RNA sequence: UAACAGGUCUGUGAUGCCCUUAGAUGUUCUGGGCCGCACGCGCGCUACACUGACGGAGCCAACGAGUUAUCCUUGGCCGGAAGGUCUGGGUAAUCUUGUUAAACUCCGUCGUGCUGGGGAUAGAGCAUUGCAAUUAUUGCUCUUCAACGAGGAAUUCCUAGUAAGCGCAAGUCAUCAGCUUGCGUUGAAUACGUCCCUGCCCUUUGUACACACCGCCC
């Protein structure tokens, strides 16, 4: 199971752990923490107007994303 | 130059660099394990693995298909997606991007390595016609050893994808890194334990 | 002002060509503006049913195929000359018909 | 005046070219060639043009109409259809020589671009729904 | 996007329901019998709430108001096409079909039908199909 | 006081044909709608005959048809008829309680369930 | 003249059939034809339908 | 070429023979039906999920059919596209029709759990076709919305636009495709071998078989 509350931990946390890796999608995140789907997507659109991500190639599916160097 | 059209830099450059793959380079890669040669065209440089020609027509025609077109083949499998090779070649052209963005040696090496190392050597064929049905240790040619390559490897990401949040690409793309080193953790690599060890039991 | 239109429907591919010579080759011998033969494209009707009278057997099932030839022509004679190609335009299996207006 | 024109099949799909003496203005059925209705069908189009460059494609203006057959058809008719026109263009009014050199690198890089592709598909025959698929027999 | 240090009650007793906690809108209405995926989507677009979030920041006022309109839909704009029961055999009105009153509604239709001895009553008795199918080789076991 | 839509049993003896046609299941109100006893006018007439001849009993003196393919209505309820379910003329006893449904719908024409299983 | 003896039609099974046939199964009313299967095949060359392929 | 003791005397005013013919094994009108089930066997269909589902949007084919009283359909308008409205195109590569299909693709959600994958199954109203739809024609607005979580032993088809998957046209029709015949799109691996299992042809050989090994015989 994946938890979905938001105890002010998980955005704190994924804040902080986007530069461990390059390739952020929905595939790599739920190995990465139990996200439960609509914060999957919900963070990384709002971590998209943010400098900390590079867009590559966008699909319905996934998008592509890369770090800052 | 530049018509009235857009015509993107992009088709120019590729050009330019002796028209590489769709984001990784032709120039520079070649099978480097032994005994595979003169069977995978990996100098046959196409912008898209598909490819609407005759691959059945000669006895060993399918010798000169694409390396990346034949594993799209392969990838054809659960008659659900018989006939669906734009999927196909999502799925793959995804494969090779993720193999890229993980290590920095290009993937078509990755993929060649990967299939040479998967390849058996030693098979058992069945003697058959009824008493001790035995069997005996048989070498097999490189044709078969790409075949086996491919459908084992792709058998492998259909099993590991089959129910799982990781997408078929990535499974792919895993299994690929996995066979073109020696890590144990590659499902084609264990049958091909399997079936040389079950071939030297019954030699 | 006065425009003869006729039809040349057939089966028979002789005898309605046949029929288009004689017709265009009087439309040559007086000048009516030599308006030639016009093909219209083949109306073929496609059928399929069984040969056995009995439900017993093998699913073996025949086609037939039933094509007929469409041709059209226009021409400015009077009804005089019109009357007499008609006349002596008379052929068996041939079926025409004219259109004034 | 300079202009020929030429078509492409694969098929059950067609497509009808019209060259002309230009500078560019190259189209595909109003929109250009960048903008084609499939996305990863593109460098199947692409594939002639990079062969000999944009520079001899400078002085040409071609717009090719496409028509029936599938996805895959309509990108191969419209790539035949174009590759056909620039080699007759380049046939009736430039060298007999570059024409040859020009038909031969485009032969050597070849994915049926200029040969035509006798592809059919055998009628069905009775007893099953496919042409060799046939029921299976209870046999008992 | 959203406010993360939220309010979370966990799950409430609703209708002799349970509605899910940590479960979006649209699949905790799902439990609630009676109601299926569009009449779920209407419901809530008409009680004017965030899709966004889910069933457990929701507040008093607004999970009484969401049921209040589903108790009255057709006094609050709500088409009466849509209606599942329309027309009743006893209220003789487009009455809207709930959960707590559909565990009783079966076996009342159950009964209207019985009682009054139909081909139906006796098919439904014997727990057999009621329209015209057939059970010569599917319909076993 | 309650057959199909909660309209008391009386006021459909009585009520108006529109609304009693408009008060019913779209399927069983198009049967009215485009179907009105065609050729069966005569047995209705003829129950007529029977609720004049035995309004003592609650059903009057059995009469016979051929007939049941239309529902059942207030001004014609309220009878027993013989209907050939193929062999016999079954007993239907038609109550005002199902108003809006055929005869068949409530009989037995062939053998239902079961398997028979004799001894 | 008959009442009860033979009840009027305009649609259905008992309007349409053919000079010698009837029978209602096994037979094509395509392009007016109302013949049976069986003398379609017996006179098919007649109409037209000439086995080409 | 011959072989089946194969099917059709319920296609056939094609027919020999047996039987019946008035209380007709003759014609005909109504109701029940061929579709009625505690099961065994078939041919096809649905999903068993992210390769999917939902939702918007760009759009790419072929073969075929249709009114002499009475079919194929366009246009303005009303609607719960299920219908009806009036002028109307069509006796026809002139009108439906250019049968702007499906599959696909750009984007968002469902996040992996027999759940929004899958609609077995039960109920209430909305219309056309048909003396009229119960034993719901057919679809429609909905709700209840389950088994199934790639299926053992056996068995079937297949060598290139082949299988597989998808859609469309026609047949039967007053209405109803899950069937059949054709078309087109997407589109693979596997062999260019063998008589080893399973059969067919030829030659030699053996025979106590010849309705011919499902034989003869003690
Ligand atoms: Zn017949």
């Amino acid at each position: 199971q994946h938890a979905t509350v938001f105890d002010k931990s998980i955005i704190d946390r994924i804040n902080k752990e986007v530069p461990a890796f390059k390739f952020i999608s929905v595939s790599v995140l739920v190995d990465r923490m139990k996200i439960n789907g609509s914060l999957a997507r919900i963070a990384i659109r709002d971590l998209a107007e943010r400098g900390v991500i590079q867009k590559v190639d966008q699909h319905s599916k996934q998008a592509i994303y890369t770090r800052v160097p | 130059m530049a018509t009235s059209s857009l015509t993107p830099g992009v088709s120019l450059d590729e050009n330019g660099s002796i028209k590489l793959f769709n984001k990784f380079p032709f120039e520079g890669v070649e099978v480097k394990d032994i005994s595979l040669v003169d069977y995978i065209t990996i100098g046959n440089g196409q912008p898209l693995p598909h490819t609407a020609g005759r691959f059945q027509t000669k006895r060993f025609r399918k010798a000169r298909c694409f390396i990346v077109e034949r594993l799209t083949n392969s990838l054809m499998m659960n008659g659900r997606n018989n006939g669906k090779k734009l999927l196909a070649t999502r799925i793959v052209k995804h494969a090779f991007e993720i193999i890229a963005l993980l290590t920095d040696q290009n993937p078509l090496q990755v993929l060649v390595d990967a299939v040479a190392a998967c390849g058996p050597r030693e098979d058992s064929t069945r003697i058959g016609s009824a008493g001790t049905v035995r069997r005996q240790a048989v070498d097999v040619s490189p044709l078969r050893r790409v075949n086996q390559a491919l459908a084992l490897i792709t058998i492998g990401a259909r099993e590991a994808a089959f129910r799982n949040v990781k997408s078929i690409s990535e499974c792919l793309a895993e299994e690929i890194i996995n066979a073109a080193k020696g890590s144990s953790n590659s499902y084609a690599i264990k049958k091909k334990d399997e079936l040389e060890r079950v071939a030297k039991s019954n030699r | 002002v006065h425009r003869i239109r006729i039809t040349l429907t057939s089966r028979n591919v002789r005898n309605l060509e046949k029929v288009c010579s004689d017709l265009v080759n009087r439309a040559k011998d007086k000048q009516l503006r030599v308006k030639g033969p016009v093909r219209l494209p083949t109306k073929i009707l496609k059928i399929t049913t069984r040969k056995t009278p009995n439900g017993e057997g093998s699913k073996t099932w025949e086609t037939y195929e039933m094509r007929i030839h469409k041709r059209l022509i226009d021409l400015h004679s009077p009804s005089e000359i019109v009357k007499q190609i008609t006349s002596i335009h008379i052929e068996p299996g041939v079926e025409v018909e004219v259109t004034i207006a | 005046m300079q202009s020929v024109q030429c078509f492409g099949k694969k098929g059950n799909a067609t497509a009808v070219a019209h060259c002309k003496v230009g500078k560019g203005l190259i189209k595909v059925n109003g929109a250009p060639l960048s903008l084609v209705q499939p996305e990863i069908l593109r460098m199947k189009v692409y594939e002639p043009i990079l062969v000999a460059g944009a520079d001899k494609f400078a002085g040409v203006d071609i717009r090719v109409r496409v028509s029936g057959g599938g996805h895959v058809s309509q990108i191969y008719a419209i790539r035949q259809a174009i590759s056909k026109a620039i080699v007759a263009y380049y046939q009736k009014f430039v060298d007999e020589h570059s024409k040859a050199e020009l038909k031969k690198a485009l032969i050597t890089y070849d994915r049926t671009l200029l040969v035509a592709d006798p592809r059919r598909m055998e009628p069905k025959k009775f007893g099953g729904h496919g042409a060799r698929a046939r029921q299976q027999k209870s046999y008992r | 996007s959203l406010v993360v240090p939220d309010n979370f009650q966990h799950i409430l007793r609703l209708l002799n329901t349970n509605v899910d906690g940590k479960v979006k809108v649209m699949f905790a209405m799902t439990q609630i019998k009676g109601v299926g995926r569009r009449y779920a989507n209407i419901v809530c677009k008409k009680a004017d709430i965030d899709m966004s979030k889910r069933a457990g920041e929701l507040t008093t006022e607004e999970l009484e108001r969401i049921v209040t309109i589903i108790q009255n839909p057709s006094q609050f704009k709500i088409p009466s096409w849509f209606l599942n029961r329309q027309k009743d055999i006893n209220d003789g009105k487009s009455f809207q079909l709930l959960a707590n009153n559909v565990d009783s509604k079966l076996r009342e239709d159950l009964e209207r039908l019985k009682k009054i001895q139909t081909h139906r009553g006796l098919r439904h008795a014997l727990d057999l199909r009621v329209r015209g199918q057939h059970t010569k080789t599917t319909g076993r076991r | 006081t309650f057959a199909y839509r909660g309209v008391e049993l009386e006021q459909l003896l009585d009520l108006s044909a529109e609304q009693l046609v408009d008060l019913f299941h779209a399927r069983a109100r198009r049967r009215m709608l485009r179907g009105l006893g065609p050729n069966a006018s005569r047995f209705i007439r003829k129950l007529r005959k029977a609720k004049s001849e035995a309004p003592l009993n609650e059903k009057p003196a059995t009469v016979k048809t051929h007939l049941r393919n239309m529902i059942i209505l207030p001004e014609m309820v309220g009878s027993v008829v013989g209907i050939y379910n193929g062999k016999l003329f079954n007993q239907v006893e038609i109550r005002p309680e199902m108003i809006g449904h055929y005869l068949g719908e409530f009989s037995i024409t062939y053998k239902p369930t079961k398997h028979g299983r004799p001894g | 003249e008959n009442v009860w003896f033979s009840h009027p039609r305009k649609y259905g099974k008992g309007s349409r059939q053919c000079a010698h046939t009837g029978r209602r199964l096994g037979l094509i009313r395509k392009y007016g034809l109302n013949i049976s299967r069986q003398s379609f095949r017996e006179y098919a060359n007649d109409i037209g339908f000439v086995k080409y392929r």
